[PDB]
Order: structure tokens, then sequence, then C-alpha cells
């Protein structure tokens, strides 16, 4: 169970694990959705969709094995699942239908198909759903003018404007051989390593990747839209996390873990946990919670999330969870600190070891891409056990102590009183 | 007629720099805080009509 990398042309990375029997080679490449302006947002949906549709219906008629696909930033995640011994089947296809060619599959009308199906989607996705259109929307507030903060999706009129050539430009010009990993999680063990390397198994236009010019930034604001039809309310703070390949991630994701999650529907959550849960459940403050701290390679962000029924004491919960932020830097009970550790290292080691492949493969690439090798759940435990409370105090004087929060909550808002009781609160006790 | 001739005019002089300070400073917290609402854009978006 040991992850070996190397470069020939493409960099073949491979995770054997005879534990489960579904093998599934994949393809990763390192620019999704971010190293992509405005204008054009929804062309990796479309790859995405068009392959889902008609690389899908060919591939069970023709052999057995299903197919996916994912998008968060910069993560065009492309992976074919099969039985432990038909890989090399897969390999074939994937070089016969995903790299080349481009003109079978993009036929004029399953790309409008596509075209439609993903407008009809992305439209009821901004009418139905709201958890991930207030998290969308925080993403676009926190990086304005930045190649980071246009959705994963897109938006319809950017959608309109995309028939062919833009798709095809951006095919030739992300499609690369630079920055395409070849993934193998699974129970295969090596022919992934030869078979990756043939004749012609090699991504067309080599070159490199187009590099933005502007990094990132961040600055507060609020992109809410404040409409009375809908019953509950929804808040999304943030802080500027910390950026993969930092000595700050773990101890961020500790910082991320002490509140923890919450369920008030449940008799199993409602009862443990930390001082502010004890202070919420007098009343129906809140109805529940999501502290995540998400990062990427231009930043990161610490993430924050409610969805209240209760409309009229935002501004309490509001409080309580700053007050609770703000004294995280002054002073914490170190069994808060070993609770947070061992629950943390529960939450990793159900991450990285999930029975489904795909999202290991997923993983794999994100870190093989980034870091440049991927950094083994071992060495995580062991660097996390010297997680003292010094350093945590440490990192919270320096990423929480008056700095700038981005939020963006849809539905019944204006109870929220709106920027200086939810930020010049944030240090107010005598520190 | 008022024998407070030369300590008034002197706490006046005190008083009025130290106002006018305070009034300036004043001035510009008010145009940093209120900044923050002085320059909100808001985007109009037809709603669907369906009822
Ligand atoms: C008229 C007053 C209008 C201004 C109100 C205001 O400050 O905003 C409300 C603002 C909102 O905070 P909250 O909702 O009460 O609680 C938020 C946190 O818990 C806030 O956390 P906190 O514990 O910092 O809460 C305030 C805390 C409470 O401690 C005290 O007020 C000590 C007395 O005061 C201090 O920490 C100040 C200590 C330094 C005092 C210096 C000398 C002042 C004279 O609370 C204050 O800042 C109250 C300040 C009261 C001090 C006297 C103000 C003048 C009274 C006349
Ligand atoms: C002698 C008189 C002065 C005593 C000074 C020492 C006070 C120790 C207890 C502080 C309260 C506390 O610690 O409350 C502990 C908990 C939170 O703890 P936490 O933030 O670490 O939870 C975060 C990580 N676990 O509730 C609160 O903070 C509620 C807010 C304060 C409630 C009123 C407190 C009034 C006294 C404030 C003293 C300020 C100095
Ligand atoms: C009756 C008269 C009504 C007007 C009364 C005005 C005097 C009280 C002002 C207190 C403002 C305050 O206490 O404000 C508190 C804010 C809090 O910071 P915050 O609000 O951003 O965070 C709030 C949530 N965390 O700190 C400051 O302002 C710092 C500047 C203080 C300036 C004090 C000047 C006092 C002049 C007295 C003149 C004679 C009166």
């Amino acid at each position: 169970a040991e992850v070996t990398q190397l470069s020939n042309g493409i960099v073949v990375a491979t995770e054997h694990n005879p534990s489960a029997h579904t093998a599934s080679v994949g393809v990763v490449f390192g620019s999704g959705a971010a190293n992509e302006n405005p204008y054009n947002n929804g062309v990796s949906n479309l790859w995405k969709n068009i392959f889902l549709s008609k690389e899908n219906s060919a591939v069970a008629a023709k052999e057995g094995l299903a197919l996916s696909s994912n998008i968060s930033r910069d993560f065009q995640s492309y992976i074919v699942s099969s039985l432990p011994g038909s890989t090399d089947k897969s390999l074939d296809f994937l070089n016969q239908s995903f790299i080349q060619q481009k003109a079978n599959l993009l036929s004029s009308s399953n790309f409008e198909a596509t075209k439609k199906s993903v407008l009809k989607q992305v439209q009821d996705f901004e009418e139905n759903d709201h958890p991930n259109r207030v998290l969308e929307h925080l993403h676009s507030t926190a990086f304005q003018n930045t190649p980071l903060s246009l959705p994963t999706r897109g938006t319809l009129e950017s959608l309109e404007n995309l028939v062919v050539a833009d798709l095809e430009s951006f095919a030739n010009n992300h499609f690369l051989n630079s920055n395409a990993v070849v993934v193998g999680t699974g129970n295969i063990k090596h022919e992934d390593l030869v078979n990756s390397i043939e004749s012609k198994n090699l991504s067309l236009q080599t070159g490199t990747k187009p590099v933005l010019k502007k990094k990132a930034a961040f600055l507060g604001s609020e992109v809410r839209l404040r409409d009375d039809t809908l019953p509950k309310a929804w808040i999304s703070l943030a802080v500027e996390g910390e950026p993969v390949n930092s000595p700050n991630y773990f101890v961020a994701k500790l910082a991320a873990q002490i509140f923890g999650s919450y369920n008030a529907f449940e008799p199993a959550s409602r009862l443990q946990g930390i001082k502010l849960l004890d202070n919420i459940q007098e009343y129906q403050l809140c109805d529940n919670f999501n502290h995540f701290s998400l990062s990427y390679k231009d930043s990161g962000l610490w993430g924050f999330s409610t969805a209240t029924r209760n409309v009229t004491m935002i501004d309490d919960l509001i409080h309580f969870t700053l007050k609770q932020w703000n004294r995280l830097t002054i002073s914490v009970t170190d069994t808060e600190v070993e609770r947070a550790k061992s629950l943390l290292k529960l939450q990793l080691g159900q991450l990285y070891e999930s029975g489904n492949p795909v999202n290991d493969a997923n993983l794999l690439g994100a870190e093989v891409l980034i870091k440049g090798s991927k950094l083994s759940l071992g060495e995580a435990f062991k660097k996390i056990d010297a997680i003292t409370v010094k350093d945590v105090k440490a990192w919270a004087g320096k990423r929480l102590w008056d700095q700038d929060i981005a939020i963006a909550g849809t539905g019944q808002i204006e109870g929220l009183l709106d920027y200086m009781r939810i930020r010049s609160d944030m240090s107010m006790m005598r520190w | 007629a008022e024998p407070e001739h030369d300590e008034r005019k002197r706490l006046g002089l005190k008083t009025v720099i130290i106002l006018s300070s305070l009034y300036l400073l004043s001035i510009w917290v008010k145009k940093f805080k209120w900044a923050g609402i002085k320059t909100r854009k808001f985007v109009f978006n037809p709603p669907k009509p369906r009822k």
C-alpha cells in the first residue's frame, strides 16, 4: 500500500490497495474552473457533461466500466472505474475517446443537448438549492476580480455564448502533457506503470499551461440575495485559510475541529460538544453548523455555515460564534486540543480510507499535482501528534484577530446587522 | 468687570485647539466607518413571474 511516482512524459502515480476490488484508472488535470477568465465560465462543465452522457452511453455497450468526474477549483478530475482485471480496456477507451479524437464526440446535436441539459441543471440549482448557493457566493465575494471566484458551474449568460470554438481552444490550451497525472487507485500494481507509456499515449499540444497574471487577494463583502419567500435563513462567514503546501495546513484544520459540526435534530448531537453548544441550546438559536477549512493552491478559506429556522435571533447566533472565535486565541483547555486531535484523526482516517476508490484517486491526484509527492496519512498522524496549544495560539493570533470576513447568505437575512457588529466584535474582548 | 481675562483667554485657546483637533479626527472616523455603506451597490434582477 505504497504510492509510487515518476516522470516519463506524464506523471504516473499508483496506490495499490488489495482491500477493495474495483480497479479505477483515472486522469487528473491541475487546471480546472479557476485558471479560466469569467467570460467563458462553463467550458469545463460542458466537457464534463458531454463525457458523462455520450461516453457513458458508449462504454457499457462496449465493455463493462462506469465513469465519473469532478471539479472543485482546478481539478478536471476524470475517473474511469472498472473491474480489477480489465484496466487495459479502460486505458484503451480513455486513449480513444478523451484526448483523441475531440471531433467525433463534439457533434452539433450532442453538444446542443448537453448545452440545454447544463442550462436546465444550473437553473434549477440556482432555484432550489441553498447552502451550495451561498457557498459559491462566498467564494465569489472573497475573490473579486481574481481567477478563483467564478463558480464551478457558471452563469446562464456566460453559458449561452459558447458553441465549439472556445471549447476547442480550452481543450488545446489546458489538455497539455505538463500537468496531467494518470492516477491508478484501486487494486492494480504495475500494469499502470508500463501501459501508460506506449506509442502514443500522450496528450496533444505538448507545451505549458498559460499562467494567469494576477494571483489572488482577499477583501470582505456581501452578496446577499434577501428574499422573504423562502422559509429559513442562511449565512456563511469566512476568514482567509492557509494555502496548500504551507506549515500551517494541519493546525488550521485542527482549529476547524474544536467547534465541529452540529445538527439540532439528533439525540446524539445536541448534548455533547463545547461551550457554545451549551450556550445555544437554552433557546433555538440555530439549526445547523458546518465548520470547514478549504485550501487551494492560490489561497485558502476557513469556512462556516448555518441554516437557521429561527429568523429573529440571527444576531445572537453570530455574536456567540464570534465570541468563541475571539477567545480561541486567548485560552484553550488542553483537553479541548486533545479531543480535537482525536476527532480530526478520525475524520482524516474516514476520508482517506473510504471504501470507494474514486475519492482516493481524486485526493491522490490533488496532492501529487500540488505538493509534488503524496503525504502518507501515517506522517500526518506523527506530525499532528506534535501540535501543541502554543502552535494553535500562534496560528489563531495570526489568522483570526481583526481580519477581513466575507459573508454571503440568501433567504431571510434582514435581521442580520450589516458589517460593523459582525466584524468589529471579532476582537472586542479585552485580550 | 472681570478679573479673569488672561486665564479665560488662555483656557479658551487650549480648548479651541483641542476641540479643533478632535473635530477633524471625528470627521475622519465618520468618513471611515460610514464608508462601509456609502459605497454599497444594488443590482436588481426581475424575479421569475410564476405564482
